[PDB]
RNA sequence: CGUGAACCUUUACUAUAGCUUGGUAUUGAGAUUUGAUUAAUUAAUUAGGUUUCUAACUUAUAGAAAUAUGAGGAGAGUGCCAGGU
RNA sequence: CUCUAGUCUGUUUAAAAAGGCAGGGAUGAGCUGUGAAUAGGAGUGAAAGGCUAAACAAACUCGGAGAUAGCUGGUUCUCCC
RNA sequence: ACCUGCGAGUUAUCAUGUCUAGCAAGAUUAAAGCAUAGAAGUGCUGGAGUCGAAGCGAAAGCGAGUCUUAAAAGGGCGAUUU
RNA sequence: GUAAUUUAAAUGUAAAUAUCUUUUUAAAAUGUUCCUGAGUAGGACGAGGCACGAGAAACCUUGUUUGAAGCUGGGGAGACCA
RNA sequence: GGAGAAGCAAACAUUUAUUGAUCCCAAGAUUACCGAAUGGAGUAAUCCAGCUAGCAAGAUGCUAGCUAUCUAUUAUUUAAAUAAUAGAGGCGAUACCAGGGGAAGUGAACCAUCUAAGUACCCUGAGGAAAAGAAAUCAAAGAGAUUCCCUUAGUAGUGGCGAGCGAAAAGGGAGUAGCCCAAACUUUAAAUGUGUCAAGCUGCAGAGCGUUGCAUUUAUGGGGUUGUAGGACGUUUAGGCUUA
């Protein structure tokens, strides 16, 4: 208890985790000038994704109890 | 602050009177000169209460 | 000190603390604390007279504009007695 | 060479001593017209402008102090807030 | 009695700044004994980034402090895949 | 310079993986108390709490389904085979 | 010396008992008046502490100013209103 | 406590100890000078005094006993001035606690926000613990002073939303304890103000016109301490009498 791995919040409020491993997330480039995007790319940025399984190794370190 | 006037004054009040004045003006002339006292608590009911029995009107300033 | 001999008042030590920006409140982005450096608030002693005609005689007494206005509201002896001095004390 | 260290300079950036301006407390009483606003030139407030008397306050002398006398003055000084440098 | 241009010795020297020869001042902006005053982002400086206990582009001691280093160095017995 | 001594991945906790031991849809007590002993023990007492047993959705909420949507119409994340 | 026992004239530290000291020498019981903490509560500006950096920022302390009610009351329930 | 002792180690020659030594413990005496050092002063371990007593006291003689300062309480016009007692000065704990002051090296691979951190350290206070402590509280649960643990929990939030910082309630324990003033009224007065009438008193009567008349302050006793109860008024009361 006198040293209790910090979790690192900026990933929390980021990541997600799902019951078998993968990593949920919201795309980017949705959030600013969208004029110009077209409609089916903002279609597909709105829908949420996965993570490629490269990463999920460090998010398990940088969320060590979520 | 509300003093009250052991005398009279031209555009303040009688003796016996109680006004409200400006801090300066009480604490400065007023109060250290005698021409009027602090209204509290055992001097403005004890000046009151003299001025109504044992002055209790007037001394000639209303004639 | 830059004390009040009545009451106890003394100069309260804090930060000096800048800011950058314009706050939400009047629609902009916000503000940023800058440098923040060490100061103090000093209390406005004044050094005055009351003149007591209990001894015919004149105090002089340092005390705040905040106990002058009390002595104005409530009496210099009672003041002097709520904060367990005496006139004494002084001369 | 190291997203090294220190010093110095500047019309580099950001703070700040100090200086300066305004408001307010300290800070009262007068006189006068410059107005604005509110209703009906009048009346109730309020910022000022030009001036006055000293009791607050502070300069000179005597005194340990108290106190007194002679001059300034509700100014200045000192806090707090704000604007410049 | 106080100073050090020029030259030489010395430079694992006798001396962590001298000595051997010489030169300047030498009644004055003079030398010096004995006390005292000015302490570190400060003092002092007839002004060279000088001095302040043989070291000063910010003294020394203690503490923070085992400061931080993408830099350098070091990291100890054995065998098999 | 030689030689001889001294001279560097440790400890405390959290996360996670594996091994060992035990129980099992459950597992486990922490602080602390009592008893004996004087023997900084170890046998009980103590279930407050934590991790599994249901997830999905920002959330409300709904649930082996849930969300995106008029739509199980197609997919995203689940599961019925722990 | 160790186990289990055990020396206190005097001194120091502890309780208990009286002495001593002090207090009640009374309480259950209805409505009218008095008081129930004043430059205080609160508000404006400038700060700090609350985990909480002005952020919607409560609340508390607090410097400069201003300023209350008096149980027919006031404070708090994370802006505020009921 | 009993046979050695003359320190910490013996030596060399001198005594003591069974007349109870040495030594241990308790108490008392002695206790130079400096040092908070305090009669003044001073380069700490020492010169210079004032007064009193004794040395033939005496010509810079010696010894003993007093004269420092601050704060509180009064002996007075507590300021001035001495007098009276009472409590403090400094050291110790390179520990702990409270209050005040408050960084910088770092991390953020820079830095200016932030972090480090109320950290180091400085200063003012006492205690054996301190601080805090008996709700104008927690907080939407029905609890009930304060403090210290296990959990809640790395959670809720905060953060150039960057790095980081980081609860509380509830529950389970250790340990337990609640109280007392001011004010509301009244008594005893004093001091300071003001006052010559219906001002005091539970209410009929007589006396009575100032029981100091009414207030404030100081001092004493009764009265009382809270989801608004305590006093003046409402009764049974009020052990019982003496005083009013």
């Amino acid at each position: 208890m006198a040293n209790k791995m910090k979790t690192r919040k900026s990933a929390k409020k980021r990541y997600s985790f799902t019951v078998n491993g993968k990593v949920k997330y919201k795309k980017q480039n949705l959030r600013h000038i969208l004029t110009k995007k077209s409609s089916k790319r903002k279609r597909n940025l709105r829908k949420s994704g996965n993570l490629s399984c490269f990463e999920v190794k460090r998010i398990k370190t940088l969320l060590p109890y979520g | 602050m509300k003093v009250i006037l052991k005398e009279d004054f031209i555009n303040l009040g009688k003796e016996g009177d109680t006004v409200e004045v400006r801090d300066g003006f009480a604490r400065n002339y007023l109060l250290p000169k005698g021409f009027a006292v602090f209204s509290n608590k055992h001097n403005i009911e004890i000046f009151n209460q003299k001025r109504r029995s044992i002055l209790k009107k007037q001394e000639a300033k209303k004639q | 000190a830059r004390k009040c001999e009545i009451t106890g008042k003394k100069t309260m030590f804090g930060n000096n603390v800048p800011r950058k920006g314009l706050a939400k409140k009047k629609g902009g982005a916000g503000q940023h604390i800058g440098v923040k450096t060490k100061r103090t608030f000093k209390v406005n002693l004044i050094n005055k007279k009351f003149f007591i005609p209990n001894l015919g005689r004149s105090v002089s007494i340092k005390v705040s504009a905040n106990a002058l206005r009390s002595i104005s509201k409530i009496g210099l002896d009672a003041f002097l007695k709520k904060n367990c001095k005496k006139i004494e004390n002084f001369l």
